[PDB]
DNA sequence: GTCTGATCTCGGAA
């Protein structure tokens, strides 16, 4: 059910300085994909620091008592809302996620469909 | 049938005018209504179910007129 | 200087174009240097045009208040060369007693009187002023159908008004303004004269 | 740039997403722009010019 | 206590 996956190297952890308390906006690159992503990332609950190899994984379905795809440890859920090496939006309430480039492994995104992000450390 | 087949507001206003004055006068109701006592709210349920039984005398300005039915008419 | 002499010629050949003569289009336009024939002449009349419709007879006196005797010089060729419209074309302008004699030999005759530097600029390709196009008495009949409108109580423009005056438009006719817009271009207002 | 619309099919499908105009809005986009130019008109009878006043004196 | 167009008196001229 996953939509894309790939391991990421976190590399800006906010790029024009901290503007937020509670959430800071990475900039990652994956591995051997090469996706750029910009993520928002709530770093009250989940602390996030500079070169930390984390995993990344957007499904659009999670399969307590369904026992949901739970081995990563931190999921938001939010919509796919622009498509712009295609970018592809995705709000999560209001922390933005940027993924771009290489359109042929985008491929099972669209616009204006529930996306879950699954990340974890490594 | 050369004028807006739009109803303006200003026509709006004055069938409301005076559907409510002729309803508060114990007309015949057209809508079944159902425990309105305020006479102008009667007369909205009457212009959406679009039963009012008045015709509206439009006055192109040299002096010839073009009727319109309140049926006849897009409210909005 | 001869910047007028010239533009002047230029401009009543675009004015009298305008109101619907036969000038040919070498004779409208001229450079300076097609002037210059007679430019060092006529500083230290040699300038009147007779042109007839698809006829009027523009005058330049050289005198600078044109008076009555002056238009006296030409009142009798006007009536000899059987013609019916005139244009003096004056340097000040005219005697105030002159202007009425006008009037008083007024509808045999027309002589509509412009100033020089009334006449240096083509009101007409003023950025400012719409295209005036005068309309016929068929195209008035089906205007004033349409909007059922009388022949009054259409928006009036003067009949000495600088566009009327341009046009030579006698009372009762009526104009038909293309105002340029933004959105559409074709802003059209039509004006009885009065 | 890419995604030729030999048919509406290349191999990744997220491409034809780029600028969707699909007919179903472009009519939808119609019936509403007449609808938006028409109910904007002036309703006949406004007092226009005492709109005028209180527009220019405001 | 001015800001106002109108309406009255003077004067130099074709």
């Amino acid at each position: 059910g996953i939509l894309f996956e790939d391991i990421f190297d976190v590399k800006d952890i906010d790029p024009e300085g901290k503007k937020f308390d509670r959430v800071s906006r990475l900039h990652c690159e994956s591995e051997s994909f090469k996706m750029d992503l910009i993520l928002d990332v709530n770093i009250q609950i989940y602390p996030v620091d500079l070169g930390d190899k984390f995993r990344l994984v957007i499904a659009s379905t999670l399969y307590d008592r369904p026992s949901r795809a739970d081995q990563f440890e931190y999921v938001m859920y939010g919509k796919v809302y622009r498509i712009e090496r295609l970018s592809a939006y995705v709000s999560y309430g209001g922390l933005l996620m940027r993924l771009q480039g290489d359109a042929n492994n985008l491929h099972g995104f669209e616009v204006d469909s529930r996306v879950y992000l699954l990340m974890k450390k490594l | 049938r050369i004028t807006t087949p739009y109803m303006t507001k200003y026509e709006r206003a004055r069938v409301l005018g005076t559907r409510a004055l002729q309803i508060a006068m114990c007309a015949p109701v057209m809508v079944e209504l159902e425990g309105e006592t305020d006479p102008l709210l009667i007369a909205m349920k009457e212009l959406k179910a679009r039963k009012i039984p008045i015709i509206i005398r439009r006055y192109l300005p040299d002096g010839s007129y073009e009727d319109w039915g309140v049926d006849e008419l897009i409210i909005t | 200087e001869t910047y007028r002499l010239w533009k002047i010629r230029k401009t009543i050949m675009q004015l009298c174009h305008d109101r619907g003569y036969l000038v040919t289009q070498d004779e409208l336009d001229q450079t300076l240097e097609e002037f210059k024939a007679q430019s060092g002449d006529k500083p230290s009349t040699d300038l009147t045009v007779l042109v007839a419709h698809n006829q009027m007879f523009v005058f330049f006196p050289e005198e600078p208040k044109v008076g009555i005797k002056t238009i006296k010089v030409y009142c009798q060729r006007m009536q000899e060369e059987n013609i019916t419209r005139a244009l003096i074309v004056v340097q000040q302008g005219m005697t105030p007693s002159a202007k009425q004699s006008l009037v008083d030999m007024a509808p045999k005759y027309i002589l509509e009187q412009f100033l020089q530097q009334e006449l240096l600029i083509n009101i007409t390709e003023h950025e400012l002023v719409p295209e005036h196009v005068v309309m016929t008495k068929e195209e008035v009949t089906e205007l004033l159908a349409r909007y059922k409108l009388r022949e009054n109580q259409l928006p009036r423009i003067q009949a000495g008004d600088p566009v009327a005056r341009y046009f030579g438009i006698k009372r009762g006719q009526v104009v038909k303004i293309i105002r340029p817009s933004e959105t559409a271009g074709r802003y059209i207002t039509y004006r009885l004269v009065q | 740039k890419y995604g030729i619309n030999d048919n509406g099919t290349t191999e990744p499908r997220v491409l034809y997403q780029l600028d969707r105009i699909t007919p179903t809005q472009v009519e939808k986009f119609l019936e509403t722009c007449r609808d938006k130019y028409m109910r904007a008109q002036m309703e006949p009878g406004s007092a226009v010019g005492a709109l005028c006043a209180q527009s220019i004196g405001e």
